[PDB]
RNA sequence: GUUGCC
DNA sequence: CACTATTTTCGGCTACTATAAATAAATGTTTTTTTCGCAGGTAACCCTTCGTGGACATTT
DNA sequence: AAATGTCCACGAAGGGTTACTTCGGCAACCGAAAAAAACATTTATTTATAGTAGCCGAAAATAGTG
């Protein structure tokens, strides 16, 4: 949506008087145009104290991810921060209750992993470069290089600023000389 | 295609940034092609948004501006980068918040929240102008605040000046240097400012067109005699006063 | 004070706005605009929304007057949560220090329904009967800490199904604006009692 | 204060 | 007469809902101050300019 | 000398400008805008209740079709 202009035989070089300004709902038209029509039944609207208020519906809990529970239990005491990401799409909150809920649900099964003090039964060890083989990077390292590349940008831009600044006094000098 | 528009912008870059280009020395320096086409890839780099349009007075110009500034406004979308447009032609006086929606008229919510994010971006500051205090004045990191200083100890430098006078305009100008004065820039314009407000108290005397002689306040300073002047003001209702008349 | 006169002036055209669309008969509004005036002057208005703090202003005065209007409609226009209205609702009502102040009888819900209920020209009979059930309603211990609009809306629909059948478990719900399942067990709960 | 009428 | 076919219903599972109490930190919302808004009906009757003639002045 | 050149002030004519048009009575009825400042909420974490309320959901069950 840049400036456009053309050649005529009468004034070559003259540009468009119309495309030096901007419509703004020309582009936002097209897309209205291709949604989909419905028939609002005032029925249908109803809206009750569940309404406008976070909290959503929980994906109830599977056997086969209670091995990637129980286990990631077993290896930390309790760390919520890097348990979530192993359920990809699963958040913070509601993991939380699931720690909380088994407590009276099964409290006995739970009573197990403290007492468990030592590298558990020794099938962890996919499930430990499972999470590693992600983005495979020295994460201890790598941090630290891109960080030292970014204060170099600053400083050249900083660089950049008192260079920009010593040759304007030296400009507006010569103004007041004159 | 292509390398057609890798060879003008080239040439565009070439010469320092003043000199502003135009089309009569450009034909002459690129005229391999007829006019037809030679626009053609120019509205393309148009399109490619480097080369922009701009004027000497009554009749048609043209400027190559870099690649560097170029990068970093297509990252913006199309009404972030047209007001980035305003400040960058403005420069070196900034330039006034309301008179930017004056040339968009875009409104004062969608011109405000694009600058607060414009501001994280690092591309434009606030400074405080003073022609006319408390206005909106925004411009680039380059720092122009071409418009001695407006608050208060000027008379620091402004008592002792009157000091070196006391024992008796060129001849002021080696003294300000020393003393580890807090100034940063002098002129033998100042001084003379500096001066003329001493002559409108009368602490000393202009003579033969630039030369000072003291006017004897030290012995006032230490009926003409406005000091050691106490009055009783308490228990006298025969006092005399300047109002009281109006 | 000049701005002490302009933030009042526009609070007034604030409590003169939901009055409007809500069908609040006027001595609501100028009533209501007392408690806000001296609500004020203790330093409750600073911090919180103002489209909020005259929400739960209006509401006061509807139940001094003792009304229909209940107080999920005053959250449903400026769509937001009913919770949030409510919260800053307590926290007003203990600092300004409002002892008296009437129950909400769900019999006020009855005789408001019918109109926008869209049932036959017999609309006297539809709620003297309910009034009736009611009453019978209130001896019995159904509603002792559960919702006015709850046990409001179970009534009324015993009544119209008994001589009607224009209930479908969801016209009362687009009135009474509380969900379906929550009174299937209302009437599960009159059943066995 | 403002209109209508004899 | 019988295995279906969708429904009716419980049903447990979960997610909030005031409650007091600590920060510490950040955010978001609203009065109270201190401060300049761009062309770049009839009839006196007094008011202004038009005009015309006053005597000084300077040349013949 | 003197005649014309010139300059000057009172008056003439019209110029737009400003307060003007019954006497009764009955009914009624009505600037904005940035900054400074204060302060609540969200941000957790408990840990006890009952209630909605949603979503599911499977399994209880009468029912629909061959």
């Amino acid at each position: 949506t840049a400036i456009q202009l053309k050649l005529n035989p009468d004034g070559t070089m003259a540009i468009d008087e119309e495309t030096m300004v901007v419509d703004r709902h020309k582009n936002a038209s097209i897309e209205n145009e291709y949604k989909e029509k419905v028939d609002e039944n005032p029925f249908a609207n109803l809206y009750n104290y569940g309404s406008y208020g976070r909290g959503s519906y929980t994906d109830p809990w599977t056997v086969e991810e209670m091995i990637k529970f129980y286990k990631a239990l077993s290896m930390w005491g309790t760390d919520f921060n890097l348990i979530s990401q192993l359920y990809p799409y699963r958040s913070r909150k509601q993991v939380k209750a699931k720690f909380v809920n088994e407590e009276k649900k099964r409290p006995i099964l739970i009573e197990l992993a403290l007492r468990s003090k030592l590298p558990p039964n020794f099938d962890e060890y996919c499930c430990e470069i499972k999470k590693n083989i992600g983005t495979v990077a020295d994460f201890n390292e790598k941090l630290i290089e891109l960080q030292n590349e970014h204060k170099h940008h600053m400083k050249e831009i900083e660089e950049a600023k008192n260079t920009a600044k010593e040759e304007d006094q030296t400009a507006q000098r010569l103004n007041d000389a004159n | 295609l292509s390398d057609n528009a890798k060879t003008l912008h080239s040439q565009m870059m070439s010469k320092g940034i003043g000199a502003l280009f135009t089309q009569q020395e450009l034909q002459k320096q690129m005229g391999i092609g007829s006019l037809t086409d030679l626009m053609s890839i120019v509205q393309e780099l148009l399109d490619k948004n480097l080369i922009k349009l701009v004027k000497q007075n009554d009749e048609l110009k043209f400027q190559g501006v870099l690649e560097s500034e170029a990068q970093k406004k297509a990252t913006m979308s199309a009404e972030e980068a047209l007001v980035y447009s305003y400040i960058e032609a403005s420069g070196r006086e900034g330039i006034w918040s309301k008179t930017i929606k004056a040339r968009t008229n875009l409104h004062q919510h969608v011109v405000l929240k694009c600058l607060k994010s414009l501001e994280s971006q690092r591309y434009v500051k606030s400074v405080k102008s003073v022609k006319f205090p408390t206005r909106k004045i925004y411009m680039l990191y380059s720092l122009q605040p071409s418009v001695e200083l407006d608050i208060e100890f000027i008379n620091s430098l402004l008592t002792i000046v009157w000091r070196f006078i006391s024992e008796n305009t060129q001849e002021i100008l080696e003294f300000i240097t020393a003393a580890q004065v807090a100034n940063v820039e002098l002129t033998p314009s100042n001084i003379r400012s500096l001066c003329e407000v001493l002559v409108y108290d009368d602490k000393l005397e202009k003579v033969t067109h630039d030369c000072y002689r003291v006017t004897l306040e030290s012995i006032l300073q230490m009926i003409f005699n406005y000091f050691k002047m106490f009055p009783a003001s308490k228990h006298d209702k025969e006092v005399v006063y300047f109002d009281e008349w109006t | 004070l000049e701005s002490r006169e302009a933030t009042l002036n526009n609070a007034r055209r604030k409590l003169r706005a939901v009055s409007y669309a809500l069908h609040i008969p006027e001595y609501i509004t100028d009533a209501a605009f007392q408690w806000y005036k001296l609500a004020l002057a203790n330093n409750f208005v600073q911090g919180r929304r103002s489209q909020n703090v005259i929400a739960s202003c209006l509401y006061v005065a509807c139940r001094k007057e003792k009304t229909h209007h209940m107080l999920i409609d005053f959250s449903s226009r400026l769509q937001v949560s009913v919770y949030s209205i409510g919260a800053t609702f307590l926290k007003m009502v203990k600092k300004l220090h409002i002892t008296e102040l009437p129950l909400a009888d769900p019999s006020l819900f009855i005789q408001h329904f019918a109109e926008k209920l869209d049932l036959a020209d017999k609309k006297i009979k539809v709620v003297k009967d309910a009034v009736k059930l009611a009453q019978r309603m209130s001896k019995d211990w159904m509603f002792e800490g559960r919702r006015p609009a709850g046990i409001a809306g179970a009534c009324i629909l015993l009544a119209c199904r008994m001589n009607n059948l224009r209930r479908t478990h969801t016209e009362i719900v687009a009135v009474s604006h509380v969900a379906e399942e929550t009174l299937q067990q209302r009437l599960n709960e009159f059943k066995n009692t």
